[PDB]
């Protein structure tokens, strides 16, 4: 009897406490076999070029190109204006600007009112 | 010798330059160097004038 | 301290208020009362350039001590005689403050008995 | 498994486990030991945020939920007690310290022309 | 290879060892006075600092003796709170970076 | 200004009549000499500007931007020698011609005395700039980055032309000196609200303003090294120089019209600084940095205080040298690994020791470590905005924290960690590369000893 | 850094010296190439205990993946020697 | 015992 | 994938390290070192694949409840305060080919003997390619283990970087 | 000599004569003697050598003087020739007025350091003069803006005069 | 590190010391204890108490000027 481990998005579930690591059938044991098959094919391709003595330069990894491309170029063509995006854009795009305007607008109006009435201390203020 | 060489090219020469720099260029301008006037205690003579400050009154002395 | 409990875990009107003391006229309870004298004039303290927090009645022992250190340089172990004199002078002044605090406590407590005596018969 | 087709602009890029690079096995002969990555492996969409010098999602000895309670509980209790003690100051049974010459009127830059209200301290 | 016999190591420590003893007396006796030290107080306030320091060794010494006993150990929440720095690093250094770095990508940029 | 205009023209004959193998030696040597004589413009007076003729004049605001302008051309020629090493000779000489012509229009833009003449040269810089981006760019997007750069600028400039012509009819002249004495208040009316927008939106686009900055990441990234250097050092400051000049004839309407643009800039620099924290491209991280820095210049100009104007002037000079240097630094890596990804090549301090010292100096200035002029320019702006409103210190403080984070993150990613194993072409730093960086940092760190020469006319 | 290097002779001496202190292994049956399982008759658990003693001897961890493949002292000496660029 | 230390070229 | 036995073996190693951290003292640690071993020894004979595994999950879950919050880590192990400390002094071998000719002249023997390896590498490279592509199944390798050389004068395929890695204390 | 003390007054010094009361030597006194000889003495020899060189070549420069010209109040509307000179004169006086506020600040800062713990009572004379100059500066050269000019300063004064004129009118009205 | 008198490391044994090393360590420790004792004798009040602390509950009503409850 122990306190069952609680996992958040910033604290993964320990592999030791994961039940998925014990219900080991032929399929689960077979799936990991496929992974190491693909992971093995890529390793061979990288090692053949890496150890080549006639090669000088940079080994262009196609995976790196795809990652960056998805981050910058492929975003917009896969964007559809719908409820989630429209409100998120207005909430984050426009919400901060309206919030700050009234924060500063109110502050300066209040300060200006005091100055015109002589109630604000500017005895030595000669640098603006 | 090694300390002698270092004590000359790293201590003696810079103070010649620093003192020369302060004496004839910094001190010649107003308020560049400002000294806190020394504390004057009762019963002392002034070098500039020779004035004698009166001593304090008679304390009700008691050794405790 | 200990009197703190008497104020927080107890009545406060019968306890001095350090931010409002004293609460009775100085002449009260001391016919033809005397006063403390400054043995060092302001010009002497000004010339001595003492910190404003040290411009108390216990000054003129500090001034003598500062003179000893200036003259007795570089012998910093000496002048121990003046330090104790200024320390004890400070201690006596501190105690005289305690008398005011305890004087305040007694007078307020007296006002407590007086109110009961005068108000009960009313 | 691609990201949901919600239109935020993910396309068909893979959705990998939200695991920091700090968790990956350090003993395996990674092609990129610093990144703990492998040549050709599909990179997590947020890979740059999950490098070892940034957000770490490794398991913790104390549950995440409990850790917040203990941290929040301690700080709040400390703040309250400081507020409690502010109203109940500690001090000694000493009266106001007395100073001469009208409570040092002329020492604090007081105006000489306007004569100060007399202040006199009596013996005790 | 325990070997402290080295002039560079000994000389450096030797000076701080000398300074750690006589520095306080020298400094405290030469600096001009700029306060009014409170030299009168109850015996329980003129020696409180020394007592608690002695109490610390008393509790610290006895507790350190209990470590040699062949008695098992309990996991204490008040123990893991101290060991893990109160969880302030473990939380603030995963929550704040995550909140900021996500807003920079999902919201600010994309 | 003919003593500087005419020599700048003679560079074009010099390049074409020089030997085949001396185009780079001749052009670099003589353009440096032109820069040396540019120091004669510092003959400034406390009461009156320096007026040469009816066409050109120079004051404490134009002078620092002119010396920066003429100083950059020799550096741009050095930065271009690699990727143009194997170019057709008649195209190497057209590339240098465009650079020379761009300087020619710039030296006349800042000294222009009449705003319409300023407008023509202000607009003439698009032509040589657009050609460089689209002709000698590398990626496929250079075509789509010239379009974004072109129509963003014209969309704002075209309304500006109508506003300037209207002003001359109403006032009589666009001579800047005459405006100083014939300036009239701008009464609040719907017609004057759009006169204000026309006069300013042309320069807000070039700063650029947050929300009108989309042309900058495309233009600054696809452009060659020389294009990025000039784009991020001088052409950004044409917006700042214009606003400093034209705000004279827009008071008192600037008091309330300046609110929506201050918030876009105050909040804009937090958003754009945050983007830098999550950039997969190294040359794109530097591009977004400039937008954040120029937000302080936009805010500084609108609040219209002597401290802000002093701060704004020194920030544009500070950013011009710093931003150009960062582009050069990121370009040196590109010429080896030939890829702009930031995380492709790491641990470069192990392989290129000295080159990792210029990075440190570049990053320290970029985050405004005192007493560098970068900090002086930023510091004065913060002081001015505090008087404007105490609350702005919150946003200034927050942006400072983020500014150091994306600056040191750039330094740590590329210059530390473990060198990428599969890269074996990191050759030792060339003298051309090392000398290029020294000509940025060294003149930048000397301006701290005598900073008054870059504090503008209100000093 | 003031720590004398490690020679092949020294490492092998320390490996055998550590095992000779093990109560479940007879020194006479213990040799350079005395397999822990097929010659000295030890279970896998006792094999792990050997490594833990070995690690504390040389003060450096050995991964479980590479520790489980060490079954005789000669192999262990190879792994330690290679891990620290020991050649002579 | 002196061992060769590999470093990047320092001449340039 | 890990075998059931390996996971138990892994847990046995981890528990002792955490146990050692709590106990500190050798004799106190030594006493409990056998007590934990006793708990593992008794359940050696359990031959039920379901019951035996169920014991492991509780064993893992008891350890996580009793692990040291600050376990002792060896200085150079991942997490210890020497991990990757000297990675900044490790320069790849190929950096030498960029040395100035006058800079190489200071070590005539080292670079002369360097050409033997580079010559050896070029000579052996093509053979290493042929050896791997005949032992490689049609669909490519299914595991990352590599074969050794199977002749006289041949070197193991893909050996250069394994052999020529920087030392652990290169400076 | 170096400066006119009237502009930067330096109150007369009063140093106390030494009164040693101990048998130990005073290291300060003996160190001072060595400094005066090892360090100070050669410097004066070097300086005096240069001073003689300056005696041979002795040339002069002059503090420029500007004759006054009509102020902006005397200029017709849109008279650039008259407006220009009035505008330039205002800027030059503006530069000078900035320097006066520096001079008074320098005296104030110097006094605080000279008086030690007694500054709050002894420098009140300097502080009074500091407030008067600062208030005068603020009235004339504040809130003008980056594009300040003679016309702007004049328009500010006229506004202040109207407010001052009306306040006295109302005050004497009741 | 390099320099200083060299001592051969020992295996499973107490390390070698030197006369100079051990002697110097003892002297400072003895110097510490003399300092505490000498200071304690001359400056006992510095750790025990400077001056006696008065007791308020012994002062009289006439020195404190407390008028009688009657008036
Ligand atoms: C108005 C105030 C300014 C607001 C801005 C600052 C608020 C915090 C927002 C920025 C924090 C994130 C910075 C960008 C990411 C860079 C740092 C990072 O990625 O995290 C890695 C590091 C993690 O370091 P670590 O020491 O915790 O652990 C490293 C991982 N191990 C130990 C396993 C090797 O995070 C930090 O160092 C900074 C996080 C704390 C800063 C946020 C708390 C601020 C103070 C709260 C009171
Ligand atoms: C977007 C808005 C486009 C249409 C203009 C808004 C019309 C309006 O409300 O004006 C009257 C209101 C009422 O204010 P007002 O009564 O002081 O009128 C302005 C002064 N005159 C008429 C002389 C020009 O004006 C505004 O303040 C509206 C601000 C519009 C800007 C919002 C978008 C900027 C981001
Ligand atoms: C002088 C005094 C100074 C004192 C300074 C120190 C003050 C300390 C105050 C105590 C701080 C206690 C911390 C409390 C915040 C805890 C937030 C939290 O725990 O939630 C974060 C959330 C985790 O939950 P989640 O993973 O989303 O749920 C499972 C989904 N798979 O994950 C998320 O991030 C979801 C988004 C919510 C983020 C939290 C809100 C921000
Ligand atoms: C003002 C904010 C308005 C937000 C409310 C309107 C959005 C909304 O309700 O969604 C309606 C509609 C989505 O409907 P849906 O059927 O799901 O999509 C089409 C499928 N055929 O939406 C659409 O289909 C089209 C989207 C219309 C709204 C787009 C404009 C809203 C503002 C976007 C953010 C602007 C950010 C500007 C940044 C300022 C500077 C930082
Ligand atoms: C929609 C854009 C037009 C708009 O709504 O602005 C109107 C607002 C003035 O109108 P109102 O606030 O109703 O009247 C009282 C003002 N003191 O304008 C103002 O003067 C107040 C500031 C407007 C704040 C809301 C702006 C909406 C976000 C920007 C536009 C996005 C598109
Ligand atoms: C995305 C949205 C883009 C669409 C926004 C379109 C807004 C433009 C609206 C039309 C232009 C504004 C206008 O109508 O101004 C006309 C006004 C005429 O008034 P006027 O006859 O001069 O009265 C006084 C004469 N004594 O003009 C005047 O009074 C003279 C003032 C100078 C004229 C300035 C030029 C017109 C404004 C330029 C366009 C709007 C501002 C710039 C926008 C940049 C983008
Ligand atoms: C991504 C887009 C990038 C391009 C952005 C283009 C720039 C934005 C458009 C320009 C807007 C200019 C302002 C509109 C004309 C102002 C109309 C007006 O006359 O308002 C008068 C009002 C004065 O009110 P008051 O201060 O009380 O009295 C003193 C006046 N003498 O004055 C005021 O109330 C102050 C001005 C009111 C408007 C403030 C709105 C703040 C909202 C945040 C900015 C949002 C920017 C647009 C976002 C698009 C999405
Ligand atoms: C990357 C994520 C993006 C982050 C976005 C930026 C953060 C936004 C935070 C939310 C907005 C909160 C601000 C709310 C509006 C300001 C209202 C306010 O409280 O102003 C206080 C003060 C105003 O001064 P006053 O002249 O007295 O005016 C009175 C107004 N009632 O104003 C001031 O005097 C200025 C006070 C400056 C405070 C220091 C800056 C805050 C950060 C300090 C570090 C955190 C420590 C906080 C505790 C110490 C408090 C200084
Ligand atoms: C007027 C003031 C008087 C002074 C005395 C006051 C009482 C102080 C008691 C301290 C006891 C001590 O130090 O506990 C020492 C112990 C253990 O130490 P160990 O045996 O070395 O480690 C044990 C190692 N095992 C288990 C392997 C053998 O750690 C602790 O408890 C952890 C810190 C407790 C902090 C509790 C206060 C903070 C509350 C907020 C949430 C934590
Ligand atoms: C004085 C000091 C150590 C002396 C000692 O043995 O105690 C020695 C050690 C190395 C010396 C320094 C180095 O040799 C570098 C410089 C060499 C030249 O002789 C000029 C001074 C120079 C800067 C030397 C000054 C001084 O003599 C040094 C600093
Ligand atoms: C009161 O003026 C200061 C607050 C008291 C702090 C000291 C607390 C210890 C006194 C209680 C214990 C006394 C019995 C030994
Ligand atoms: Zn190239």
């Amino acid at each position: 009897s122990f306190p069952k481990y609680e996992a958040s998005r910033l604290s993964s579930l320990p592999t030791t406490l994961d039940p998925a690591e014990y219900d080991i059938s032929s399929e689960t044991r077979k799936a990991q076999a496929e992974r190491l098959a693909i992971r093995s094919r890529l390793k061979r391709e990288y090692q053949l070029q890496y150890y080549d003595p006639s090669r000088r330069g940079v080994i262009e990894d196609p995976a790196l190109v795809r990652w960056t491309y998805a981050r910058s170029a492929n975003i917009y063509p896969n964007f559809r204006p719908n409820t989630k995006t429209s409100l998120l854009g207005a909430l984050f795009g426009i919400g901060p600007l309206v919030f700050w305007y009234y924060v500063f607008k109110t502050d300066r109006d209040r300060k200006e009112k005091l100055i015109q009435e002589g109630k604000l201390d500017r005895t030595f203020n000669i640098s603006y | 010798y090694r300390h002698s060489i270092f004590a000359f090219t790293h201590v003696l020469i810079p103070v010649w330059i620093i003192h020369y720099y302060l004496k004839y260029h910094v001190t010649t301008k107003p308020y560049t160097i400002v000294e806190k006037k020394p504390r004057i205690f009762p019963g002392d003579t002034i070098l500039e004038t020779g004035e004698v400050i009166p001593p304090m009154k008679e304390f009700p002395d008691q050794h405790h | 301290g200990a009197h703190l409990a008497r104020r927080y875990l107890g009545d406060a009107s019968v306890e001095p208020d350090p931010l409002r003391m004293p609460t009775f006229p100085p002449d009260y309870g001391f016919p033809e009362r005397k006063e403390r004298e400054m043995v060092a004039t302001q010009q002497e303290m000004n010339d001595a350039q003492l910190v404003l927090q040290q411009r108390d009645y216990c000054a003129h022992y500090l001034i003598r001590f500062l003179k000893c250190k200036r003259d007795s340089f570089p012998n910093f172990l000496a002048c121990k005689h003046e330090r104790h004199d200024w320390d004890y002078c400070e201690h006596l002044d501190y105690v005289k403050r305690m008398k005011e605090f305890e004087r305040e406590r007694r007078l307020l407590q007296r006002k407590k008995r007086r109110e009961q005596r005068e108000a009960d018969m009313a | 498994e691609p990201y949901p087709d919600d239109g935020t602009g993910y396309g068909d890029y893979p959705k990998l486990p939200d695991r920091s690079q700090q968790e990956r096995d350090p003993w395996y002969d990674w092609d990129h030991p610093d990144l703990r990555l492998n040549w050709g492996e599909p990179m997590h969409w947020d890979l740059d945020m999950y490098i070892r010098n940034r957000v770490d999602t490794s398991p913790t000895p104390v549950n995440w939920n409990l850790m917040c309670k203990h941290l929040f509980g301690f700080v709040a209790f400390m703040l309250f007690m400081f507020w409690v003690g502010e109203t109940y100051p500690a001090y000694q049974p000493v009266g106001p310290k007395q100073y001469p010459y009208n409570n040092l009127y002329l020492e604090r830059g007081g105006d000489p022309n306007k004569e100060p209200e007399p202040v006199v301290h009596y013996e005790i | 290879n325990i070997n402290e016999n080295n002039p560079l190591l000994i000389n450096s420590i030797k000076r701080l060892l000398i300074g750690s003893l006589f520095a306080g007396y020298i400094i405290s006796n030469n600096i001009p006075p700029t306060t009014i030290p409170q030299m009168t107080m109850p015996y329980y306030l003129k020696t409180t600092a020394l007592i608690v320091t002695i109490l610390g060794f008393i509790l610290a010494l006895e507790i350190s003796n209990m470590t040699k006993n062949l008695k098992y150990h309990y996991p204490s929440n008040a123990f893991k709170f101290s060991t893990l720095l109160g969880y302030f690093p473990t939380i603030m250094h995963r929550l704040a970076p995550y909140m900021n770095l996500s807003m920079s990508q999902k919201s600010a940029s994309s | 200004m003919l003593k500087y205009i005419i020599p700048t023209i003679m560079l074009m004959p010099l390049t074409w009549l020089s030997k085949n193998n001396m185009i780079w030696v001749n052009s670099t040597a003589h353009s440096l000499l032109i820069s040396f004589t540019s120091l004669l413009l510092m003959n400034q007076f406390g009461d009156n500007s320096l007026n040469f003729s009816l066409l050109f004049f120079s004051d404490s605001l134009s002078t620092p931007l002119l010396i920066l302008t003429m100083w950059l051309l020799p550096l741009m020629l050095m930065a271009s020698q690699h990727h143009l090493s194997k170019e057709n000779l008649t195209r190497k000489k057209l590339f240098i011609t465009m650079l020379i012509s761009l300087q020619l229009f710039l030296i006349m833009t800042f000294t222009a005395m009449e705003l319409i003449l300023f407008y023509i040269l202000f607009e003439a810089t698009l032509v040589p700039t657009l050609i460089i981006i689209t002709r000698w760019g590398n990626q496929t997007e250079r075509l789509n980055a010239g379009l974004y750069f072109l129509f963003y600028t014209l969309a704002g400039s075209l309304p500006l032309l109508v506003a300037l012509i209207y002003i001359q009819n109403t006032v009589g002249s666009l001579n800047f000196l005459m405006l100083q004495y014939w300036v009239q208040p701008v009464h609040n009316s719907w017609s004057n609200v759009f006169m204000w927008l026309a006069c300013m939106m042309a320069f807000m686009v070039k700063m650029p303003l947050y929300g009108l900055h989309l042309w900058l990441p495309k233009a600054h990234v696809e452009a060659p090294i020389a294009g990025s250097m000039v784009l991020a050092a001088v052409l950004l400051k044409l917006g700042g120089y214009g606003m400093l000049r034209i705000t004279l004839i827009l008071n008192p309407m600037t008091d309330f019209m300046a609110y929506p643009f201050i918030m876009l800039s105050l909040w804009g620099m937090i958003m754009t600084s945050s983007i830098c924290l999550r950039q997969t491209d190294l040359k794109s991280l530097i591009a977004y940095s400039s937008v954040s820095h120029m937000a302080l210049v936009i805010v500084a100009i609108l609040i219209q205080t002597p401290w802000s104007y002093m701060g704004a002037t020194a920030l544009m000079i500070a950013h011009g040298l710093t931003s150009s240097m960062l582009f050069c630094l990121a370009n040196s890596n590109y010429e080896r690994i030939h890829s702009r990804t930031m995380i492709l090549a790491r641990g470069l301090q192990t392989l290129l020791p000295l080159m990792a010292t210029w990075w440190l100096l570049a990053s320290l200035t970029n985050l405004a470590l005192p007493p560098t002029i970068n900090l002086i320019g930023e510091l004065f702006v913060v002081m001015s905005t505090f008087s404007w409103s105490n609350i702005t210190i919150i946003l200034m403080g927050v942006n400072m924290v983020i500014t150091a984070l994306y600056s040191l993150y750039m330094l740590i990613m590329t210059q530390r960690g473990k060198y990428t194993y599969h890269i074996n072409n990191i050759s030792p730093s060339f003298t051309r590369e090392n000398a290029l960086m020294s000509l940025h940092i060294l003149p930048l760190l000397l301006l701290t000893l005598n900073p008054k020469i870059i504090l503008g006319p209100l000093y | 850094s003031d720590a004398p290097p490690l020679t092949l002779e020294g490492i092998k001496d320390r490996v055998l010296y550590v095992l000779k202190l093990y109560d479940k292994i007879d020194p006479e049956k213990l040799s350079v190439n005395s397999h822990f399982m097929k010659d000295l008759g030890l279970d896998s658990l006792d094999q792990v205990e050997i490594i833990m003693a070995m690690e504390d001897e040389f003060g450096f961890e050995i991964p479980d993946i590479d520790a489980e493949k060490l079954m005789c002292p000669q192999e262990i000496v190879d792994y330690i020697a290679d891990k620290k660029d020991v050649y002579e | 015992k002196r061992l060769f230390i590999i470093k990047p070229s320092g001449f340039y | 994938y890990l075998t059931h036995q390996q996971k138990v073996l892994r847990l046995y190693k981890r528990a002792l390290r955490h146990l050692e951290s709590w106990c500190i003292h050798r004799d106190k640690y030594r006493y409990f070192a056998c007590l934990l071993r006793a708990r593992f020894d008794e359940h050696k004979n359990e031959k039920d694949m379901v019951k035996a595994t169920q014991l492991l999950r509780e064993a893992e879950e008891e350890f996580w409840h009793g692990q040291h919050p600050q376990p002792y880590i060896f200085p150079e192990s991942p997490g210890g305060t020497s991990y990757e400390r000297y990675e900044c002094y490790k320069v790849p071998e190929w950096c030498l080919d960029d040395w100035h000719p006058s800079e190489k002249a200071m070590y005539p023997d080292y670079f002369a003997k360097r050409e033997q390896w580079k010559k050896l590498r070029r000579e052996s490279w093509e053979r290493e390619v042929k050896q791997l592509q005949e032992e490689t199944p049609v669909g490519g390798p299914r595991t990352e283990a590599l074969p050794p050389a199977r002749k006289q004068g041949d070197l193991p395929p893909l050996w250069w970087h394994i052999v020529t890695r920087p030392r652990e204390r290169p400076m | 000599d170096s400066w006119d003390k009237d502009v930067y007054p330096e109150p007369p010094r009063r140093t106390p004569a030494p009164s040693p009361q101990t048998s130990l030597p005073n290291p300060i006194t003996y160190l001072t003697k060595a400094f005066d000889l090892l360090v100070d003495r050669p410097v004066t020899l070097v300086r005096e050598f240069i001073e003689r060189q300056h005696a041979k070549n002795k040339y002069y420069y002059y503090h420029r003087e500007f004759r006054r010209v009509p102020d902006i109040t005397e200029c017709q509307e849109k008279d650039v020739l008259c407006m220009f000179e009035a505008e330039m004169q205002w800027r030059r006086d503006y530069k000078v007025d900035q320097e006066i506020v520096n001079i008074i600040q320098e005296r104030l800062k110097a006094c605080q350091q000279r008086e030690g713990e007694s500054h709050r009572q002894n420098c009140a004379k300097e502080l009074e003069q500091f407030t008067q100059v600062v208030k005068a500066y603020q009235d004339r050269y504040h809130d003008l803006g980056a594009h300040y000019s003679a016309r702007k300063c004049l328009a500010k004064q006229k506004q202040r005069m109207l407010a001052e004129r009306k306040a006295a009118k109302e005050a004497a009205a009741a | 590190a390099g320099g200083g008198a060299h001592i051969e490391p020992r295996y499973r044994q107490f390390p070698q010391l030197t006369r100079s090393q051990v002697i110097q360590a003892e002297f400072f420790s003895a110097t510490m204890w003399f300092w505490i004792l000498w200071r304690f004798w001359h400056d006992s009040d510095a750790v025990l108490g400077h001056f006696p602390y008065p007791d308020p509950s012994q002062w009289t009503d006439e020195e404190l000027g407390i008028p009688p409850d009657d008036e």
